[PDB]
């Protein structure tokens, strides 16, 4: 059978990975214990999917966990499902990244790269068969970048035959704090372009806005956006463990889902999204929900594609539906913005219906996107870096790291190849 | 008044000491690592019990989860 | 069994002497009277102290050494002391005259007529005991006493006993203190002597062990029982694998044939770590990795031999108390990094290890700490020629101009013997030299 | 029927055997005191393997004691089975060691040999049929390699016609605490080479490394180390003493083990080992046994044979396991690294499952190996002899006991031998 082992990087992913298994756990009915609680046939089925068996009844994630701080890894021990995890699992490092990608790229990683490639071929023949793995990190992370892209690199030849699911936040466009940020994205993506099959980007100014939209609480926990994307995340992977005649693997997605080899960029996609009162004032429908699912204030991703079109779009329906409902929702949204649409490609719908509902709703659904809103985003990271390039601020540091412009050179090449790639396409 | 140079016999840290002289101290305890090890370990005094604890633990949990084999289980 | 023989020549050796036993009666707890409590630990003399003292069926531990001098001033003074019931009357050998710091005179006026009678106590100890693995001689180059009439027993117990150890503690003079010009006689004719018939020599200088008193003992004016309690210590300390086990247990045969490279040159030095002041180790921690970095720290030995300016041969330590050997041999594996710790290529491995369960105790009205993890480090190193180019430049000025030689050949000695020592110290320097270029 | 004599010798092996034997003991339940208390028909019939019958229901160890130092031998004589040992067997004599090999071998040794050899052929008298022995001691040890050299020499021609195990540890290679060692090493080995058949290598740095690694302990005592080697020792001897389909003889084993003659120097390897949550952490299943008793860092005799390759390998399984398991465990492992072996043999693995499991753990087994991994022990004690034999240092003992610089240049000439031997086959 396919099965996926997880990887999570970089102190975010620290957060992220944590509230990602938690609900996971939770969906599935796991006590914090670990000693399974016997009460969905189907869940009790297909937790092999993600999870292995050890003795008491107990699934262990199959999930790789890396830092350097030890700090981190004692709070998410400490944490409510930290017990669930492995001290086996639990490598890092004697150091600190300095929110550096070169030094994780070069310096640090070089003595622990070994142990982590020993530790995930050791639970990769663990398990039989693999679809492949996901990876959370950050393109903005001190040593989600440096870990990242070392990792990826090397993951790809022992491997070159499974998926590179990449699941990276994009730090906010307005602020940056990390000053040497627009630097580690630009070094890293080059490498990731080059690596990865399939990326996530997530941003969290959206998700500060969407919390002021219908979340409408004030002041909330970042838990609470990691709670955000990892029911986003588990959305797309409930198709995986669930029946339901919807076709689940990435790779009945991705390549419905991907016209050029170098189209790695998606942005997600959710479901009712609700406030104080419209819990008893929603009648949830199919004509309400998917008018919210295609809802310019309902993205949380980057920013609006209308500024652009629409290349190619992927829906997946969780709960008890129908073909005809969707079919002419589909017509619906199809003769609503046609033009919107690419005349590259028609009917570039993607339609998946998991008739199992969610553990906290009935009707649900996920989106992931492809369309043409990816363009300011790296011309924004562009022009700071040919800022910051024109009187090479904050160099001496790499340069002693052992680290050239020429590195830069081409890499800015690379995405201004991916700039007028995509401006070709639509325009 | 000796203070200047209280050598007379030996020199004086009384007032610092807040405690005793009796015993040696030691810094830290090594048998507390024991009493927390069990040094047979890889043979724990569990003889048939435990084969019943783990033969009772749940095959058929096993067996829905990677198809669990035991003494020739279909 | 597992014993030996100490012996004490020259009053300088013997108030140090009283001390240790003064220190050895503690740990096993004997009263000045002579016997335990209560508690059974008398019989055929099978205990703790058949390594150390005789406790026969009379319940009386007798010291396995002998007291020698030529005066009995300070001898009888501890004859009248507290713990001179213990002492057999006669082991506590009295003379009726004075060496007069001369070495000839010891080894040849008033020696000849004593010998035997110290040969007869010898013997009389030979056979009832039973392991006699070595003697421990406690003696001083410049000794008034300790000198001469060492050389000539020495020379006894070697010609009639060449098949057993023996082991030599002598203060060494004090480099830029001289208490005696007629040292640099004695001492010189002393080493040509013991060159070919010592086994092992361990040396001493009072001058850091004070120094050492002030800088971490925080004693400015200490006293003879501070300094003998200290020393006391040291040779307590390496005794006690005698007395007691540990994770392994090593005897006075593997340090020599371990410590001495080749012949002639066995003269290593001895090192004890946790020397500090009780109300320091109160508030402060102690544990093997410091203690190693202090013991090998330049200025916690007690020569004034630089190490930088020589090399490192052999080295061993000892630890007593409770240790690991992960902690142990992880310290000690760093030392190996260590570049200013310049070996000699010669030698891969340098390195002899003692453990001892026990931990080091305090003594009643003590100055010392309260210790649990305790080493004494034993080590030999090329950075010692420089003593005795001290003393021949000291020497060949001495002899250039013939001091005081008028009262050496007035009582019968002639001035080649002083010439022999000359070359044969000449003979040493550029041994150690060459075994100094590799 | 086929039984062994167990000599125990230098005073590491002093310490060795007081654990192997209380380690039987336990195994087979018998009381400090020695009153054997009936619970296990099957040890109940084959004890006899090994020890003999006194009155009582006692069971006397077939073991003979030599030493040279009484407190060692009064040590383990007032331990908690000094009693299950006879004062019979405990043999010495009046002198101290010195750590010098050759007063053992040439002084010490002459007026101890005579009586050894009585005790031994009593015990020889004593007992019908042997299929060996095996010895306890260390290369480096000063008095155990003094007399295990001439032992060894003596016990050839009386009986040239059964085992000669070996069980020795090999020092620290950082340091050997023992400064003339390599001296005594090398002195050691060259009478150790035509005199055996069998030798088992043993460090002390890897088992440190162990209690590291996955003991996770810290602070360790020597004896935290015996019952380790002395589980691996108990392990390969439980295949004669129990049933099974499983062949027994070491002479099944040392033919399926020896190639040719000179091949002698063979490596333990030991299976499940645990840490402080992994005892509720682990799911106990034949691959991640042979996972993990085919690991780097579970070898625990020299180093990593990752520089060279594997010349045989011999592994016994001790449980409740399957004649098929084995076999795939030895098809995926032969498929995992097929270039890794010798092309000189394929099919070199030699398989034993022992169906009856230790006494609180079921799933377990025991590896030993014959790789290309001994080149650098070897080549680490040439230069330590040849730079301590440019110059002669620590000569002036040997030749005041009577040595000479003779012995030592065919002493090294035959390791010389050995080394382009050992690489003559592989390289
Ligand atoms: N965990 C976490 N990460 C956040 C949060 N807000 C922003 N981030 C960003 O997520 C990025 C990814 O984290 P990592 O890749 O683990 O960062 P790093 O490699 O340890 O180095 P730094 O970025 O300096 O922390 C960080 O650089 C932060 O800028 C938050 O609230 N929690
Ligand atoms: N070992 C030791 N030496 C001391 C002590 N007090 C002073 N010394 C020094 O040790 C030297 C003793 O040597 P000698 O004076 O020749 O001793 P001696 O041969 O027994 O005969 P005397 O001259 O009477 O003492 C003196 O020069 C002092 O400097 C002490 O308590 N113990
Ligand atoms: N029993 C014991 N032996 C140890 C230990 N650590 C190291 N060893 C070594 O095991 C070796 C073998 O012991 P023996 O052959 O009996 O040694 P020996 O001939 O009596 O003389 P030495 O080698 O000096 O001990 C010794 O040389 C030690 O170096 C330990 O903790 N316990």
């Amino acid at each position: 059978m396919r099965e996926i082992v997880h990887l999570q990087a970089g102190q975010c992913g620290n957060q992220i990975g944590a509230k990602f298994w938690e609900v996971i756990s939770d969906e599935h009915g796991i006590d914090p214990t670990g000693t399974y609680h016997g009460d969905s046939d189907l869940q009790l089925e297909r937790i092999n999917v993600y999870y292995n068996e050890a003795t008491g009844g107990k699934y262990v994630p199959r999930a790789v966990l890396v830092d350097l701080e030890p700090g981190t890894m004692d709070s998410v021990r400490s944490g409510p499902f930290g017990q669930i995890f492995r001290p086996d699992n639990f490598v890092f490092g004697q150091s600190g990244a300095g929110n550096n990608w070169a030094k994780g790229h070069y310096t640090e990683g070089a003595e622990l790269v070994d142990s982590v490639l020993d530790v995930v071929r050791k639970e990769a023949e663990s398990c039989d068969c693999l679809q492949g793995f996901q990876l959370t990190h950050s393109l903005g992370g001190g040593t989600g970048s440096g870990m990242g892209t070392l990792l990826i690199s090397k993951i790809r030849e022992e491997y070159p035959d499974r998926i590179m699911n990449t699941f990276s936040v994009v730090p906010s466009p307005k602020v940056s704090d990390t000053v040497v940020e627009p630097y580690n994205a630009t070094l890293s993506v080059h490498q990731l372009v080059e690596n990865t099959d399939e990326t996530y980007c997530i941003d969290n100014e959206a998700l500060y806005d969407i919390c002021f939209r219908t979340l409408k609480l004030t002041t909330p926990t970042y838990g609470d956006l990691n709670h955000l994307v990892s029911a986003t995340m588990s959305g797309v992977t409930t198709c995986l463990r669930f029946p339901g005649q919807l076709n689940a693997d990435l790779r009945k997605l991705a390549v419905n889902m991907v016209p050029f080899p170098r189209l790695h960029f998606f942005m997600p996609g959710f479901a009712p999204l609700t406030s104080r009162g419209s819990q008893q004032y929603r009648a949830l429908t199919v004509p309400e929900l998917t008018q919210q699912m295609f809802d310019a204030k309902n993205m949380m991703a980057a920013c609006d594609p209308r500024h652009g079109r629409y290349l190619t779009v992927a829906a997946v329906f969780r709960g008890r539906m129908s073909m005809k409902e969707v079919d002419e929702q589909m017509l619906n949204v199809q003769n609503k913005n046609s033009s919107y649409f690419v005349e590259w490609i028609p009917n570039n719908v993607k339609t998946a219906v998991c008739d199992i509902p969610p553990r906290g709703l009935k009707m649900s659904a996920t989106f992931i996107g492809n369309s043409t809103a990816i363009q300011e985003l790296f011309k924004r990271i562009s022009e700071q870096f040919t800022a910051m390039f024109r009187r090479k601020a904050f160099l001496h540091w790499y340069t002693g790291e052992g680290m050239d412009e020429m590195e830069f050179t081409e890499a800015e090449s690379n995405m201004n190849d991916l700039v007028s790639e995509y401006q070709q396409y639509q325009d | 008044s000796h203070q200047r140079a209280p050598l007379g016999k030996s020199h004086d840290q009384t007032p610092g000491l807040p405690k005793g002289m009796d015993v040696i101290n030691t810094t830290l305890g090594t048998p507390t690592i024991r009493e927390l090890s069990v040094r047979d370990t890889v043979n724990p005094s569990k003889s048939f019990e435990d084969v019943l604890k783990e033969g009772q633990e749940g095959h058929d949990l096993y067996t829905v989860s990677h198809n669990d084999y035991f003494a020739g289980e279909a | 069994m597992r014993e030996c023989i100490s012996i004490h020549v020259g009053q300088a050796g013997v108030q140090i002497g009283n001390a240790c036993w003064e220190l050895y009666c503690l740990e096993h707890g004997i009263q000045p009277d002579g016997q335990m409590p209560s508690d059974k630990t008398i019989g055929g003399g099978d205990d703790s102290f058949n390594t150390f003292f005789s406790e026969t069926g009379a319940g009386k531990h007798v010291p396995r050494a002998v007291f020698v001098d030529l005066e009995p001033t300070v001898v009888d003074e501890v004859r009248t002391g507290t713990y001179r019931q213990l002492f057999h009357p006669e082991q506590l050998i009295t003379g009726k005259e004075d060496a007069a710091n001369n070495y000839a005179r010891g080894h040849y006026t008033i020696g000849k007529e004593i010998v035997d009678l110290v040969l007869d106590r010898i013997r009389k100890l030979a056979d009832l005991c039973t392991g006699l693995q070595g003697f421990l001689i406690f003696h001083s180059f410049g000794g008034g006493t300790g000198s001469g009439f060492a050389s000539l027993l020495m020379e006894r117990l070697s010609v009639d006993y060449g098949k057993k150890s023996k082991l030599e503690f002598a203060i060494y003079p004090a480099p830029q203190v001289s208490t005696a010009v007629v040292e640099p006689y004695n001492s010189i004719l002393t080493t040509h002597t013991t060159l070919e018939h010592s086994d092992c020599a361990f040396m001493v200088d009072n001058e850091a062990i004070y120094d050492i008193c002030r800088r971490n003992l925080d004693i400015e004016r200490p006293t003879y029982t501070n300094l003998n309690r200290l020393i006391g210590q040291i040779v307590s300390s390496i005794t006690a694998s005698l007395r007691f086990d540990g994770a392994l247990n090593v005897d006075l045969t593997e340090f020599q044939t371990n410590l001495v490279p080749y012949p002639r040159i066995h003269f290593p030095l001895a090192t004890y770590a946790p020397v500090i002041s009780a109300e320091k180790a109160y508030h402060e921690q102690l544990s093997v990795a410091e203690i190693t970095n202090a013991c090998f720290e330049p200025a916690n030995q007690m020569v004034k031999c630089d190490p930088r300016h020589g090399k490192y041969m052999a080295c061993c330590m000892l630890y007593r108390g409770d240790v690991v050997p992960k902690d142990v041999n992880a310290a000690i594996a760093t030392i190996k990094t260590k570049r200013t710790i310049q070996f000699v290529d010669w030698c891969p491995t340098g390195f002899k290890v003692g453990i001892n369960y026990q931990p080091p105790t305090v003594v009643p009205g003590g100055d010392l700490a309260k210790v649990q993890r305790a080493v004494c480090m034993l080590s030999n190193t090329t950075a010692i020629a420089e003593a005795w180019a001290r003393l021949d430049h000291k020497f060949d000025l001495m002899y250039a101009k013939r001091a005081f030689v008028h009262w050496y050949v007035g009582e019968g000695m002639e001035e080649g013997e002083f010439s022999e020592a000359r070359e044969d110290l000449a003979a040493l320097e550029k041994d150690y030299e060459e075994v100094g270029v590799d």
